[PDB]
Formats: C-alpha cells, sequence, structure tokens
C-alpha cells in the first residue's frame, strides 16, 4: 500500500531557508520519481520541481536558485531545501508520484496531504478550542446542529475531528480568518437530536504547527 | 517557459449539465515521439489534487465516462456531463512534454441547483472562555442557495458590525450548498450587561428573516 507523506515547521521566517522532506513507502525512489507541486494561498498548482529515479533534478525556472531537490533512496525520503524565503512562497507541499512510462511521466500518480508553509514575522500562537452548545432556551427537532470556535492559532493550519471520526454526518468547516495577527476557525456537526445530548459527541482539533491537539466534549450550558 | 492559458476563470453550470473548458498552450505541446503530454487535474475543497485525464484523452483509474479531453495542440478542452455535485473542485491543465512543465491557473466549476433555506444556530459563549477574560456569540447558517445572505448581530436593539467576521464554505460537494459562520466576539464585561442577544439574518428563501436569538435567563 503507497503512501506519500510531507513534514515541515508550519512557519519560517522571512529571508531565510526551508526544506521539506517526503517520507514515502509503497514504493522506491530508485524505480520511481517525484515531482514538488505547491498552491499559493487563494492561487493555483505551482511545479517547483522533479527529481527523476537516477538522481537527477530539473526544477522550476522561477526559483531554480532557491529550489534544490535532494532524495535519500535508501531512506525513501524526498528533501527539498529552498533558500532566501519570501512571503509569497507562502504554500502547500506536496510530494506526488510519476505514473507514466520512463522519462515522461503520464501524470502525478500519487500525492501527499501536503505540508503547509507559512511565511512571516509573527510566531506560532497555539490555538483555543471553545466548544459551540446550544443554550438552555432554545431547542430541536429530529437533528441538533453543534461545533467549536477553535480560537487564536498561529500559524494555519488546524483540524478538527468529530466523534472520533465516527462522525461525518453533517460536518462542516468554515475557514480561517485572522484577527489581531492570529487565525481563528470553527467547525460545526450536524447530528440527530436522538443522538445529543443522548450519546457522547466530542472536537479533536490538529494544529502541528506547534503540534498541539485538543479534544472537546459537549454539554448544554 | 510554455504557457497555458484557461478560460472562463469560474464556470457556473448546472446538475445534469454539460461542461467544457479549454487550454491553451503559447507553442506546442506534442512531443517529439509524437505523444503530447497534457493532463487534467482536479482539486476538491480541503482534498488535494488528483489525476482525471493523464494523455489528453485518456481517462485515469476511478473517472468515468462522463469525463472528456479532446485537443490537437494550442486547443484542448475538457469536457464533463452528467454533472455533480463531486464534479465540484478546481480544475486544472498541467503539460508534460518540454519543460518546465506547467499548470494551467484552473478553473472554478460552478453549479447550479434548487434553493434552499439556510439553517441557523446561535451558541453563547463558553464558560471556561469567559473565564478568559472574552465572550463570544458564533451563529451557524447552513445548506443555503444561493450563496447570498445577509446576517447582522442585534445587542439588545441596535445592529452590531464593528470588527465583525462571517466565513463562508465552498459549495458543499454532497448537496452543492454554500455554509456561513458569524462571531460577535467582544469583552466578558459588556456580555456581563446584555442579556438576550439575537441572530438575524435574511436570505432568498424567506420573505421573513431568519432569527436565531437567545436570552441569559
Amino acid at each position: 500500500q503507497v503512501q506519500l507523506k510531507e513534514s515541515g515547521p508550519g512557519l519560517v521566517a522571512p529571508s531565510q531557508s526551508l526544506s521539506i522532506t517526503c517520507t514515502v513507502s509503497g514504493f522506491s525512489l530508485t524505480n520511481y520519481g517525484v515531482d514538488w507541486v505547491r498552491q499559493p494561498p487563494g492561487k493555483g498548482l505551482e511545479w517547483v520541481g522533479v527529481i527523476w529515479s537516477g538522481g537527477s533534478t530539473n526544477y522550476n525556472s522561477a526559483l531554480m536558485s532557491r529550489l534544490s531537490i535532494s532524495k535519500d533512496n535508501s531512506k525513501s525520503q524526498v528533501f527539498l531545501k529552498m533558500n532566501s524565503l519570501q512571503t509569497d512562497d507562502t504554500a502547500v507541499y506536496y510530494c506526488a508520484k510519476h505514473w507514466g512510462g520512463y522519462y515522461i511521466p503520464y501524470g502525478m500518480d500519487h500525492w501527499g496531504q501536503g505540508t503547509t508553509v507559512t511565511v512571516s514575522s509573527a510566531k506560532t500562537t497555539p490555538p483555543s478550542v471553545y466548544p459551540l452548545a446550544p443554550g438552555c432556551g432554545d431547542t430541536t427537532g429530529s437533528s441538533v446542529t453543534l461545533g467549536c470556535l477553535v480560537k487564536g492559532y498561529f500559524p494555519e493550519p488546524v483540524t478538527v475531528t468529530w466523534n472520533s471520526g465516527s462522525l461525518s454526518s453533517s460536518v462542516h468547516t468554515f475557514p480561517a480568518l485572522l484577527q489581531s495577527g492570529l487565525y481563528t476557525m470553527s467547525s460545526s456537526v450536524t447530528v440527530p437530536s436522538s443522538t445529543w445530548p443522548s450519546q457522547t459527541v466530542t472536537c479533536s482539533v490538529a494544529h502541528p504547527a506547534s503540534s498541539t491537539t485538543v479534544d472537546k466534549k459537549l454539554e448544554p450550558r | 517557459e510554455l504557457v497555458m492559458t484557461q478560460t472562463p476563470l469560474s464556470l457556473p453550470v448546472s446538475l445534469g449539465d454539460q461542461a467544457s473548458i479549454s487550454c491553451r498552450s503559447s507553442q506546442s505541446i506534442v512531443h517529439s515521439n509524437g505523444n503530447t503530454y497534457l493532463e487534467w487535474y482536479l482539486q476538491k475543497p480541503g482534498q488535494s489534487p488528483k489525476l482525471l485525464i493523464y494523455k489528453v484523452s485518456n481517462r485515469f483509474s476511478g473517472v468515468p465516462d462522463r469525463f472528456s479531453g479532446s485537443g490537437s495542440g494550442t486547443d484542448f478542452t475538457l469536457k464533463i456531463n452528467r454533472v455533480e455535485a463531486e464534479d465540484l473542485g478546481v480544475y486544472y491543465c498541467f503539460q508534460g512534454s518540454h519543460l518546465p512543465p506547467t499548470f494551467g491557473g484552473g478553473t472554478k466549476l460552478e453549479i447550479k441547483r434548487a434553493d434552499a433555506a439556510p439553517t441557523v444556530s446561535i451558541f453563547p459563549p463558553s464558560s471556561e472562555q469567559l473565564t478568559s477574560g472574552g465572550a463570544s456569540v458564533v451563529c451557524f447558517l447552513n445548506n443555503f442557495y444561493p450563496k447570498d445572505i445577509n446576517v447582522k448581530w442585534k445587542i439588545d436593539g441596535s445592529e452590531r458590525q464593528n470588527g465583525v467576521l462571517n466565513s463562508w464554505t465552498d459549495q458543499d460537494s454532497k448537496d452543492s450548498t454554500y455554509s456561513m459562520s458569524s462571531t460577535l466576539t467582544l469583552t466578558k464585561d459588556e456580555y456581563e450587561r446584555h442579556n438576550s442577544y439575537t441572530c438575524e439574518a435574511t436570505h432568498k428563501t424567506s420573505t421573513s428573516p431568519i432569527v436565531k436569538s437567545f436570552n441569559r435567563n
């Protein structure tokens, strides 16, 4: 079973450097080549670079002098330094795998989930979970709606999980905006009224930038 | 150093109606082996990007027949018919014939469906957090169409806009609806001196406003 994983620093300082490694499984880098794609915030896919299965690297013109795809065939890792960082260097850094024949890949086969990179002054401010439970005054019908307002984190991104993932039933995520120099997002999940407060609901927030995670349990009032 | 143009930048369309994306290259995307390396990729919201079409007209596994990719040299088109909510996401063309390989600027597929009314719920600030100098009354409005809505916070009669922040969603991939979150945060202080709180909200669905207020009693 093939997997591609990426690790990173969440944030980094303006004008400094950054490397992101791509941990891989199910295949080999001797036999295969992996590209580096990225996605500026609110922008479109941006080819960063390539490393053919034979140590050879071809790069993105607009930054090859800031790029440098390395690899460790034995370690199945795909590192990627990147000197003199800048503020529009902010993107998601995916490691995709080659599906075409030999030296011309038919398409980027399997993509990692993506490591996020934020370039700014500000430092890692951890998040603050607060549950969004309904008052006692109002009531609901057949189904209920709850969530968590996860406030005050930096940098992006976070990731909530409802009822240990056994929830997926009407789960909405609302993007995070900045405020006081800090991000603030919220998650809502709708569940049958026969289940809440009936059964034990809970919201679990991941945020690798500070790595910390808080799972909240919901009680009215 | 090869250019690829993608138009339109966004494409409204309805479930069951056909779609077409023409990708334009500034030059030849044909290889010396006569094989022109043009891919289409889709990125649903939240999800990672995915290969759909891998050689102009060659569908990739999973991807159903409703997706079509035609093209010669400058002109390539992705046509997707019998359009689902799942079709949502950004579609990108990618050329791999000569280096450096490049992407189109993507086109946002837009679906037009049946008007759906919004579901509002107001949630009063949290115990713990209230004990944190702060007080936030976060409302919710879920599963609506069109994306056009209006929401205001009253605090004993008047309206609140000061610093207020609402957050929307991209159209759902299952019901193709939008949702939005508004927060009304201030200080405990001020929360400590207003009793009831209203989550007003108007929409194309209801001639009457959608309200979700709550007292501090």
